[PDB]
């Protein structure tokens, strides 16, 4: 019954937390984030199967704050659980403590609830891997991402997805020729929306993205026209 | 607390229930001779005018606790048919001005009734042995002659356990 | 004002259907005693929500008893007894046959059934008017030099009716809450009798 | 096998099986539809006649919320009507809170948290039903549908239960070919008698300037026009 | 107090003293009171319920999306007076007042604090619907210099929050600058 | 401490009449001048309210949410299933009762049941509830109740009351309640329910003809 | 898959709901019908007396009941504490479509919480209000159906077939209260395979009728 | 209210008043100030006696044997503090204990004792008892103590009055011997006797 | 119960303890390493006998000990035998995660009384009256010579035959309860001179 509930197996393994993990991949979305010289930029893949969607509401990007905003791979309802779960942290901490909770101290909180549910055998863990992007305060642009585990650590860039590796092969590279160095977020995003082509040899329409862009004192969503510039940017 | 494919949720008392009386017999079967038979107390008073023939001594302990209830309440006696439905297989006997002499073992009104290993044969002979022509007296030696193949309610008496000997000397 | 008397076979509860606030009249006719079915009648005076409050918690328990015992007249006992478990700044009367077919009334716990009962503000005014007329209190027959009380008789229903509008005709003369109509409900074999009577209105 | 016997069980695969095994008792449900007109929301569902002993209309099944969310689930109808009662509990605490009418996505949003709470212990079962619903609010027309699941996504025309292949793709047609909502009452009745393929028709709607923004059945001679529309 | 908060062609001017009193004591003289409940809604007390109100609010602005000036004024009474004034491009420049009776009024304008009893003649005379920016400061000054002059628990500057589309632009008036008014 | 004064009402031949001044007062101060306290739940049914202006908001509340649920799986709603006066009037005084933290106010629920017989009731903070053919609250029931009550002094009266009789007694007692009343506004709504033509809701009435003129000689 | 209701099969089914379902046609068969004025309740009891099929709410309202009858008498416990509740916060007879519901929405809980069980028992509901005449038929999966008329219990699709044939006639009986008892009982009767005065118990509600049961020497005038 | 109780060789006699006053005003001349909580068991008031009538109910069915008085009074004197203006005496006789009177107050105090007068005549009744009482009293002697005692205390004490019930608890039960008005006792008495000179007439 | 009957066997391993109730009095007898080195007074005129799990008879005899006292504390009265015996099956009963494994004699007499009590509890609820009885292991083997020796019409009339049957039935400790809470456990060396004679 290890592999039923949140307990250990005879190698040490949490098999629970490993099919969670699997989960997160159902969903079959590729997304990256990058930071900016002053600001942070998340790319996900908005694929729209049914074309009596309305594509507007099909988003796995969050406002969790004015200055957090926070991406979910996997399940769409685990991911909304998440999303409310950390608007309530936001604000809680901003009762509690004067001042807007930072994207690591939120990243931790989530992490800590996710081992509470790795430990206690009465619930299960939420299969949905969450990236938080802000630009702090203090420590300026930072992603942060948290998994199924309570495992989260801050990243220089990251990507996540069926596709992961790829992602992160091509951001490897140009980190190791080369933050990126930007003077504006339209640029930086232009950067994130072409490696993610490179990388997933996929060319992408104004339908086809989400952009979610992390700038001082606010974290706000492009709109399809939005990332429709970014294309014709790009294209040019 | 489930159900069954099928949809079903998965000694010897005997009973008569007379037009003057309704009376209720039990086999002590006490396991040895120290065991003091004063103490088998297989037929209780569940009010003054109700009592059954037997978890048991908790569920008699509400049924009293029931029927004191109503009385407190209402100052009248508490209906037998409500008494079943307030509260081992069971004969529940009692009086009341609504139904009169009744006598019950889900539950069901019978005019006479035997439980235990004996059931199925007792149930032949009372069906073959009542009538409602009884009176209190033939409905002893009935309830006797069952058992060997006491407690009685009435308007005046109420509820009382049983002289005993003076009735196996007339059966 | 409510009163309650016991008879021959009769019983009567009366009171007067004038509703007061302060020094102003609310309504002249809201009826206070009330027809409760099975033969019984009943008044909750006193302090208004909390006697609306008994009444209504009293029916709902009274409908719980016709439930379980499959709609069996209650018994004015059984009733009183109800009354006072379910006992509020009130002061209730009840009113009915009794198993015997007597007249019985029953004034609110510490229930007392009683011969006669008069309640509310003008109880004082009506009730020794009531005892010397009705239990023949104070009363000798003549020419006894005071050995020999009056016979206890017992009173008509006519008899009762017109004592009952004496009385409150006399409360509504020197009592200023008292009297715009007078309401009296005869209970009797024959079901639940309801009479009306005009009072002054100032 | 193994590890679809519980609610709370992610197998090897990363997947909830019960949830699955829910919506396996949706697609056995009777065919229900929602179309979001220029102006408002068309909600229409086919009631299968059980016999002819049934009345012929007061067994609704179309719910209404508050007064401008409408409600049309498929699957156990048992358990549409508790998931419509936690709605109701839900816009009536927004109301008594906040004096305003909860936002539709606010309200999709609530049930949606509902439905996944049912996916989260290993004592309590998925919801067996997905549910359209829809209304108007400040921001104009709102059409949403929940799965057993707790997902749920915003739509311009959606379907469920038995025939749901068949009305989604006349929904297709819907959205490639124009949709006022008098005209989306016809085209909402056409496609229940299509997606049939004996019955009642039920139609509901609930469009700003035909019903003021509050949710209506249809009735009468316009329930009458649709049905020989659809016929014709 | 007195605070005084007014809508007018593009938007609400909400406005107030500076001083704050223990008895006879000036405990502080340059308070600030106008309270940033929400982006585009500010408030006035005539400061713990705030911040609750405040964390409400942002509760609400991320489950429910932007709240109005009422849903503000709303949960001020959940939680309980209170002048909520406030800006949205749908319902414009409003003002709310929570009197100590708990009963919220929308209103034109409001004035509060025990300062406003002496300027209840005043507003009622010299208000006008939809006044220009410019007019409707040179009221709120007139106003409150007359409410300072008379009230002695009222007085230090004018201090202004001025909420339009465009944006929140505070003012703030010294006393050279409105006690010769 | 935001108040409001006046509701009077009576019953006539043929159904209801109820009226309220639109005024809040602060105290001894006339603050506001705006505020309606006549809520119509139908039709049939106009709640007037008195006493604390909070409770009266909080109480519209309720009102709305009865209309709400009433309509909730019930196709008939509208006509035949829809709300009499006497089930608002019971849970108004439930309300009432059961806060009573009780609700500091006054309620006159005024209609006419679906039979077609004039509903006129009173509820108060302490739960106290009584009918009459003319009903008023707070200081209209010492002006107002004799001036209606010489229409109506008993319930035989009811049926020889005309429409417009009531009605110029109910302005009339307005007046009256203006002149000496000095919690009152001259501004008042009024709301006819007349069992043939139904709620018939008047708004921002005028207390007009009154006098002043004998004060030069004083 | 069927050992607790929290559990769907791999195809969508709840056994233990079916299996509930499965207990209701263990007991006997009654039968339910109403004209616009009248509704009434035909039941066949069994035995030893017969078990009460019957139960009375109200004098406007009353139930039958097939299958476990402790489940019977918790559904109407709660009922009747739902009309009571109903009349003392609005003076309001509850509605019959409104009491039904209530019923499917306690009885639906049973199905989705782990630890209870689906109440093994079908109730059939008539009642008169404001609306007219009413019927309704509860099952254990929560689900609450209005109909002309219905049968349930072991071998009730014999009476209800004689139901479906016979609408067109009892439909129309308005103001003989005795025709549709007499059409009820003959419909009872094609789910036999005999009726007594002691065996059939009859209930009835309408315009003028409060809610009566005939039982004994009081239904042998209808059999 | 005059409620007395004493013992003597023939078990107890209860004797009590039957006026009940609001204020100046008598709301009743027939109040029953003793509860026969069983055959055996006398509760002397000046709910409570519903609560432990149901509790002796409860006894008599659980146990072999009849509630004591020890216990009775106990279970009142506890609920009693629990609740913490009353007295009462728990009057009654016990196989094992014989003829037992407790007395119980508001207060929460019990006391077993031989005699006790409880209300506002208690003075009065106590200036006859203590110089009347013999413990040897037959019981004619007895029951005519217990109605002068209260007759003492309904003439000189305003709240007392109306009628003397008098009780006797023997082995094999209370016997109630019945109402005395006392507006005739009082008469009676004065001409047997020759009391109250003081009284015209 | 399978839990229940599981707890009976527990019981059935546990030392034998034997009572025997006299005319004036009744006795309890029990069956008591190299390197080492049961009736218990639940008040002064009631004592309890267990044969089975010995730290379930702990948590039992606390239970009963309170309630001695709370109802002496409630009521006047000092517990009878009977409800003792009563409560102490009820506590049993309730607990059937496990139940106790633990029989119980109870024995003593009631307040102001003189007619000995003797009892006997199981872990299932039930109790029952005797007049001598044994638990614990072999106890059937010692019931039966019980049921032979001991006379229902003839029971033992003094101490010493009470004393003796009891060491004649466990053939040592001995406890004697006698009216007035008089409770004694015979000395070593009285024991001893039973035995021998």
């Amino acid at each position: 019954y290890d592999r039923h509930i949140t307990i250990f197996s005879p190698e040490g393994r949490l098999y629970q937390v490993e099919y969670a993990f699997k989960a997160t991949n159902q969903t079959n979305i590729n997304s990256l984030a990058v930071r900016g010289k002053d600001c942070t930029v998340v790319i996900s893949q908005k694929k729209v199967p049914d074309k009596l969607l309305d594509p507007t509401t099909v988003s796995y990007i969050f406002c969790i704050s004015r200055t957090i905003g926070m991406v979910v791979n996997g399940p769409i309802p685990d991911a909304r659980n998440a999303a409310l779960r950390a608007k309530a942290e936001a604000a809680e901490f901003r009762y509690k403590y004067g001042y807007d909770m930072p994207c690591d101290v939120l990243a931790k909180r989530m992490a800590n609830l996710s081992q509470i549910y790795t430990q206690r055998a009465y619930m299960r863990p939420l299969g949905v891997i969450l990236t938080f992007v802000s630009v702090d305060e203090e420590l300026g642009p930072s992603i942060y991402k948290t998994d199924p585990a309570g495992y989260y650590v801050g990243y220089k860039a990251t990507a996540t997805g069926p596709k992961q590796q790829e992602i992160t092969t091509n951001l490897e590279n140009h980190f190791k020729k080369s933050h990126i160095n930007e003077e504006s977020w339209e640029k930086v995003v232009e950067f994130a929306i072409t490696h993610m082509i490179d990388a997933l040899g996929t060319e992408f329409s104004k339908n086809d993205l989400e952009v979610g862009v992390a700038t001082k004192d606010k974290f706000f969503t492009l709109s399809a026209e939005n990332i429709e510039e970014r294309l014709v940017a790009i294209a040019e | 607390s489930t159900f069954s494919p099928e949809g079903r949720l998965f000694s010897t008392a005997i009973g008569i229930a007379t037009k003057e009386g309704v009376v209720l017999g039990v086999e002590k079967r006490a396991t040895s001779p120290l065991l003091e038979s004063d103490s088998i107390e297989k037929i209780v008073e569940i009010d003054r005018h109700i009592g059954c023939a037997m978890d048991a001594r908790s569920m008699i302990e509400h049924a009293r606790t029931a029927a004191v209830t109503h009385n407190l309440y209402y100052d009248e006696d508490i209906n037998v048919e409500s008494l079943t439905q307030s509260v081992v297989a069971l004969l529940i006997a009692g009086h009341d001005a609504d139904d009169g002499y009744q006598l019950f073992h889900t539950f069901y009104r019978y005019n006479a009734k035997a439980i235990g290993s004996g059931s199925e044969g007792a149930q032949a002979e009372l069906l073959n042995e009542w009538h409602s022509s009884l009176t209190l007296k033939e409905a002893e030696l009935l309830v006797l002659k069952i058992l060997k193949q006491l407690s009685c309610i009435t308007k005046q008496d109420g509820f009382k356990i049983y002289k005993t000997a003076e009735l196996i000397k007339e059966l | 004002t409510i009163l309650g008397i016991a008879g021959e076979d009769f019983a009567v509860l009366a009171g007067d259907t004038r509703n007061i606030t302060d020094y102003s009249i609310n309504s002249r006719y809201e009826p206070k005693v009330f027809d409760c079915g099975d033969n019984i009648v009943m008044s909750a005076n006193g302090f208004a929500a909390d006697g609306d409050a008994l009444v209504k918690r009293f029916k709902n328990s009274v409908k719980w008893y016709h439930f379980d015992h499959n709609d069996k007249k209650l018994s004015i006992n059984s009733a009183a007894r109800n009354i006072q478990h379910l006992l509020y700044y009130v002061h209730t009367i009840i009113a009915g046959l009794d198993e015997d077919g007597k007249g019985a009334v029953y004034s609110f716990g510490s229930y007392e059934r009683e011969q006669c009962r008069a309640g509310g503000a003008a109880a004082s005014l009506i009730m020794p008017f009531l005892d010397n007329q009705v239990n023949f209190k104070n009363q000798y027959e003549p020419g006894t030099n005071g050995k020999v009380k009056k016979p206890l008789k017992y009173l008509s229903v006519e008899e009762v009716i017109k004592l009952v509008r004496d009385s409150f005709t006399s409360a509504t003369e020197r009592h200023i809450q008292v009297g715009d109509g007078l309401e009296i409900l005869i209970v009797t074999k024959d079901g639940v009798r309801k009479e009306f009577y005009e009072l002054k209105r100032d | 096998t193994g590890y679809d016997l519980s609610n709370s069980v992610f197998s090897p695969d990363g997947r909830n099986f019960q949830v699955e095994y829910a919506v396996k008792a949706v697609e056995n449900g009777t065919t229900s539809i929602g179309i979001k007109c220029n102006d408002g929301v068309v909600f229409a569902v086919e009631k299968l006649i059980t016999s002819k002993l049934l009345v012929p209309q007061k067994n609704v099944k179309i719910q209404v919320v508050d007064r401008h969310i409408g409600c049309v689930y498929s699957g156990l109808i048992p358990d549409g009507r508790h998931l419509v009662n936690r709605g109701r509990e839900e816009a009536a605490s927004f109301k008594k809170l906040y004096k305003t009418p909860i936002p539709i996505p606010a309200f999709a949003d609530r049930l949606g948290q509902y439905v996944q709470a049912h996916t989260l212990y290993n004592s309590v079962r998925p919801f067996g039903v997905s549910t359209i619903f829809g209304g108007v609010d400040k921001n104009g027309a709102h059409l949403y549908m929940l799965e057993p699941s707790g997902s749920y996504w915003g739509y311009k025309g959606a379907a469920t239960g038995k025939g749901r292949q068949s009305a989604k793709a006349e929904l297709e047609k819907l959205v490639d070919h124009h949709l006022s909502a008098r005209e989306a009452v016809k085209q909402a009745a056409k496609i229940i008698y299509l997606a049939h393929e004996d019955f009642e028709l039920e139609i509901s709607w609930c469009s700003l300037s035909e019903t003021n923004g509050l949710h209506k059945f249809v009735k009468g001679d316009l329930l009458q026009e649709a049905i020989d529309f659809a016929q014709k | 107090t007195s605070i005084m908060a007014v809508t007018f062609k593009d938007g609400v001017i909400l406005g107030a003293d500076s001083r704050t009193t223990t008895g006879a004591y000036i405990a502080n003289r340059v308070t600030d009171k106008l309270t940033r409940v929400h982006d585009k809604i500010w408030c006035c007390r005539s400061q713990a319920i705030a911040d609750i109100v405040q964390y409400h609010l942002e509760l609400y602005t991320s489950q429910y999306g932007t709240p109005s000036t009422e849903t503000a004024a709303s949960v001020f009474k959940e939680l309980c007076g209170i002048i909520v004034a406030g800006y949205d491009d749908k319902n414009k420049g409003e003002v709310y007042t929570i009197p100590l009776g708990g009963s919220v009024h929308k209103l034109p304008y409001a004035i509060a604090g025990s300062g406003s009893t002496f300027i209840y003649g005043y507003c009622d005379k010299n208000f006008r619907e939809n006044m220009s920016k410019e007019e409707t400061v040179d009221f709120i000054k007139h106003s409150l210099s007359q409410a300072i002059k008379w009230d002695g628990s009222s007085g230090g500057v004018i201090r202004m929050v001025v909420l339009t589309a465009a944006g929140v632009e505070r003012l703030i008036f010294y006393p050279d600058e409105y006690e010769q008014l | 401490i935001v108040t409001g004064t006046s509701v009077i009402s009576m019953k006539y031949d043929n159904g209801v009449i109820i009226a309220a001044d639109n005024l809040g007062s602060y105290g001894s101060l006339l603050r506001f001048n705006g505020v309606e306290r006549l809520i119509p739940v139908g039709d049939n049914t106009v709640v007037g309210i008195s006493g604390d202006i909070s409770d009266m908001q909080h109480i519209e509340r309720l009102l709305k949410d009865l209309v709400t649920e009433n309509a909730y799986d019930n196709p008939l709603a509208d006509a035949e299933e829809a709300l009499e006066p006497s089930y608002i009037f019971e849970y108004l005084a439930t309300v009432m009762y059961q806060r009573r933290n009780p609700l500091w106010n006054a309620i006159i629920v005024a209609g006419v049941q679906s039979n077609g017989d004039q509903f006129l009731r009173y509820v108060n903070l302490l739960g106290v509830t009584y009918s009459s053919p003319t009903l008023a609250t707070g200081f209209g029931a010492h002006m107002a109740n004799p001036l209606l009550r010489k229409v109506v002094d008993r319930e035989s009266d009811i049926p020889k009351t005309t429409v417009q009789v009531a009605e110029e007694a109910i302005v009339n007692a307005m007046r009256v309640l203006y002149y000496r009343d000095a919690r009152s506004s001259r501004n008042f709504s009024l709301a006819i329910i007349d069992k043939n033509t139904g709620l018939t809701f008047k708004k921002n009435l005028q207390v007009e003809n009154m006098k002043w003129d004998f004060a030069k000689d004083i | 898959y069927d050992g607790d209701t929290v559990t769907f099969s791999p195809t969508g089914r709840l056994f233990q709901v079916e299996y509930a379902l499965e207990a209701i046609k263990q007991g006997s068969v009654t039968v339910g019908l109403r004209s616009n004025t009248h509704a009434v309740l035909v039941a066949l009891k069994r035995n030893s007396s017969y078990q009460k099929k019957i139960i009375k709410c109200d004098e406007h309202m009353g139930l039958s009941l097939a299958g476990l009858a402790p489940d019977a008498r918790v559904l109407s416990n709660y009922l009747r504490q739902q009309c009571n509740y109903s009349s003392l916060v609005f003076n309001r007879k509850l509605a019959v479509e409104r009491a039904g519901h209530l019923l499917c929405d306690k009885a639906q809980k049973n199905t989705q919480s782990y630890g209870g069980r689906p109440y093994g028992v079908g109730l059939l509901i008539i009642g008169y209000d404001k609306s007219g005449a009413h019927l309704l038929e509860f099952q254990p999966s929560g689900n609450v159906t209005e109909l002309y008329g219905t049968a349930i219990g072991a071998r009730s699709q014999g009476a209800k077939t004689y139901l479906e044939r016979t609408l067109d006639t009892f439909i129309k009986i308005d103001g003989n209260p005795d025709e549709l008892i007499k059409a009820g009982v003959e419909a009872i009767s094609q789910s036999l395979r005999s009726l007594t005065v002691d065996n059939l118990s009859i209930a009835i509600v309408g315009k003028d009728t409060p809610f009566t049961i005939y039982d004994g020497e009081a239904v042998a005038k209808y059999i | 209210t005059t409620t007395l109780a004493f013992r003597f060789q023939g078990g107890i006699i209860v004797a009590v008043d039957s006026r009940a006053t609001a204020g100046n005003w008598v709301a009743s001349q027939t109040v029953k100030k003793v509860i026969e909580i069983n055959p055996f068991l006398l509760g002397t008031m000046a709910f409570w006696e519903t609560w432990l009538g149901s509790q002796c109910r409860l006894h008599e069915l659980r146990e072999k044997e009849r509630i004591s008085v020890a216990a009775a009074s106990k279970i009142l004197s506890n609920l009693v503090y629990q609740y913490k203006s009353m007295g009462t005496m728990i009057c009654g006789y016990t196989r094992k204990e014989g003829p037992t009177i407790y007395y119980v107050d508001s207060d929460g105090t019990r006391l077993k004792g031989d005699i006790f007068c409880v209300g506002s005549g208690q003075t009065f009744a106590y200036g006859v008892l203590d110089s009347n009482y013999k413990w040897d009293l037959s019981v004619e002697d007895a029951l005519y103590l217990g109605k002068r005692s209260i007759l003492a205390a309904a003439h000189r004490d305003a709240y007392s009055g109306g009628s003397v019930n008098l009780y006797h608890v023997t082995e094999d039960g209370w016997i109630y011997h019945g109402n005395h008005d006392v507006g005739e006792l009082f008469w009676k008495v004065k001409e047997e006797e020759g009391s109250f000179n003081n009284v015209i007439g | 119960i399978f839990q229940v009957e599981y707890a009976l066997e527990a019981v059935k391993r546990g030392t034998c303890a034997v009572g025997v109730k006299g005319k004036n009095c009744v006795v309890l007898g029990c069956e008591r390493l190299k390197l080492q080195d049961k009736v218990s007074k639940i008040d002064s005129h009631v004592v309890l006998s267990f044969s089975g799990l010995n730290a379930d008879s702990r948590i039992l005899i606390e239970k009963a000990r309170v309630e001695a006292q709370s109802h002496r504390l409630t009521l006047e009265d000092p517990v009878t035998v009977e409800y003792l015996t009563r409560y102490v099956a009820g506590v049993q009963q309730r607990y059937t995660v496990r139940p106790f494994g633990v029989s119980t004699l109870i024995a003593g007499f009631d307040p102001r009384d003189d007619e000995p009590k003797l009892y006997q509890t199981e872990p299932s609820g039930i109790y029952s009256s005797w007049s001598a009885q044994t638990i614990g292991r072999n106890s059937k083997t010692v019931r039966e010579f019980l049921e032979k020796n001991y006379d229902r019409k003839e029971p033992p009339a003094t101490v010493e035959e009470c004393v003796k049957l009891t060491v004649r039935s466990l053939l040592i400790e001995i406890t004697v309860v006698k009216p007035d809470s008089d409770i004694v456990a015979l000395s070593s060396e009285e024991i001893n001179q039973y035995v021998t004679q």
